[PDB]
C-alpha cells in the first residue's frame, strides 16, 4: 500500500497535521498505514484513528440523510443514483474501519481500556451500516452492532469503574443504539439512566480532572434522557 | 436522530 | 489581502 | 473522463444535488463532466462550476498555509512531506481548472461578460498557483496570470459599463494580485483607484440594486486601498 514505505513514527506525526489542518481523510490513511505496522496503539493513537475516521463517515452520513431526505420527497434516476454513489461510499468507509478492527485491532489479550474501546468502535460502524440497510441484512447487521457493544459492556461492567470515560461513552453509543436502531427506547431510557446514576454515586472518588472527564459524558447520557423522556 | 458520543 | 469571496 | 458517460443534464442535476450535500468535490467533478461536453454554460451553470472549484481549491489553499505556518515555525521531513503533499494535490486542481477553461470554455464563450468572467478565472487560478510556486517557474505562472487578467481588462473597458459587478471584481483580483504576487505595489493601487473613481461617477444611474451591488465591491477595492496606503 501507498503508506507501507513510511515510518511508523511519520505517519503517526502526520495523522497529527492533518487534524490541525482538518484534512480527515488524509488523517484516517495515515492512522490506517500506522495500524498496518502490526504494532499495538496507545491510548492517544486509538483516539487520533477514531477522530479520523468519525469525520470521514460523519460528512458522508452527512450527505446520505441529505439526499435520501430529498429522494423521499421525490417519491429521472439521478437522485437515487447519486445517493447510491454516496451510499456505497460510506460503506466502504465502514468496512474498511471493521477490517482493521478485525484483522489487526480486536486481541482477546489486551487491557480492558483498549478491548471497550476496539469493540464500541465496532459496534459504532456496524450502526453507521445499519442506518443505511434495509431488510434481512439489515437485521444481521444490526445484531452485529448488538454483539460487539454487549461484549464491551460486559468487559466494562467487570474491568472498569463505573465513572470511566470509555465506559461512559459505550453506555451512551449503546443506548442511542437501542433508541435508534434497535426499535427498544426502554432500553435505551434504562440504560442511560442506570449508567447516569451509578456514575453520579462514585463522582466523589474522583479527582477535578477526572471528574470533568466524567461528568462531560455524564452531561451528554442526561440530554438524551432529558430528550427521551 | 439522537446524538452519539462527539469523539 | 481578500480577492472577491465568490 | 469517467463522466463521459453520462448526460449533461443529470451531471447539472447532480452537480446541484451535491451543492445541497455539501459535496464539493463531487460538484466540482460533475461540472467538469458537464464542461468536456463541449457547450456552452448558462451564466447559471458557469456559477456553478466556479463555485464548486472555488470551495475545493480553498479548502487545499488553507490547508496549505496551516502547513506552510508550522514548517516556517519548525525551522525531521515530516512537515516539509506533508506540506509538498498538499501543494500537489492543489497544483492538481488548479492544473485541472485552467485546462478546462484553455480547453475550450474561454474560446467558446458567446459573450463579453462569459469570456471576461472566463479570463479572470483563468487568472484566479494562476494566481493560486504562484501563491505556492517557486523559482522560473513562479516566474512564468506570474507572467501568465498577468496576461490572462490583461485580456480580461481589456474586453471588460471595451464591453461593459464601469459599475458592472464581473468588472469590478476583475479588477478587484487583478489589483490584489499585483500587490500579493507581482510586488507591484503602485499597479495595485493605481488599477483600484481608477477602477473606484470611474464606478463612482455612474453610481447615480442605477437602481437600488444594483447600486447595492456595486459599492459592495468598491467597499472591497476600499479595503484593499487602505491597506495599501
Ligand atoms: N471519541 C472516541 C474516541 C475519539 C473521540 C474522543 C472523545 C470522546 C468524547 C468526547 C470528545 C472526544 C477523543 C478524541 C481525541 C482525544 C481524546 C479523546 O477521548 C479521550
Ligand atoms: N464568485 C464568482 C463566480 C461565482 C461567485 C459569485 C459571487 C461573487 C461575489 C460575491 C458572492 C458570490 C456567485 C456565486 C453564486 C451565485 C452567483 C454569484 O455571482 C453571480
Ligand atoms: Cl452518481
Ligand atoms: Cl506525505
Ligand atoms: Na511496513
Ligand atoms: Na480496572
Ligand atoms: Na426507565
Ligand atoms: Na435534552
Ligand atoms: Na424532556
Ligand atoms: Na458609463
Ligand atoms: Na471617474
Amino acid at each position: 500500500g501507498a503508506m507501507g514505505s513510511m515510518e511508523r513514527a511519520s505517519l503517526i506525526q502526520k495523522a497529527k497535521l492533518a487534524e490541525q489542518a482538518e484534512r480527515y481523510e488524509d488523517m484516517a490513511a495515515f492512522m490506517k498505514g500506522a495500524v498496518e505496522k502490526g504494532e499495538e496503539l496507545s491510548c492517544e493513537e486509538r483516539n487520533l484513528l477514531s477522530v479520523a475516521y468519525k469525520n470521514v463517515v460523519g460528512g458522508q452520513r452527512a450527505a446520505w440523510r441529505v439526499l435520501s431526505s430529498i429522494e423521499q420527497k421525490s417519491n429521472g434516476p439521478e437522485v437515487r443514483e447519486y445517493r447510491e454513489k454516496v451510499e456505497t461510499e460510506l460503506q466502504g468507509v465502514c468496512d474498511t474501519v471493521l477490517g482493521l478492527l478485525d484483522s489487526h485491532l480486536i486481541k482477546e489479550a489486551g487491557d480492558a481500556e483498549s478491548r471497550v474501546f476496539y469493540l464500541k468502535m465496532k459496534g459504532d460502524y456496524y450502526r453507521y451500516l445499519a442506518e443505511v440497510a434495509t431488510g434481512d441484512d439489515k437485521k444481521r447487521i444490526i445484531d452485529s452492532a448488538r454483539s460487539a457493544y454487549q461484549e464491551a459492556m460486559d468487559i466494562s461492567k467487570k474491568e472498569m469503574p463505573p465513572t470511566n470515560p470509555i465506559r461512559l461513552g459505550l453506555a451512551l453509543n449503546f443506548s442511542v443504539f437501542h433508541y435508534e436502531i434497535a426499535n427498544s427506547p426502554e432500553e435505551a431510557i434504562s440504560l442511560a439512566k442506570t449508567t447516569f446514576d451509578e456514575a453520579m454515586a462514585d463522582l466523589h472518588t474522583l479527582s477535578e480532572d477526572s471528574y470533568k472527564d466524567s461528568t462531560l459524558i455524564m452531561q451528554l447520557l442526561r440530554d438524551n434522557l432529558t430528550l427521551w423522556t | 436522530r439522537t446524538p452519539s458520543l462527539p469523539g | 489581502t481578500p480577492s472577491l469571496p465568490g
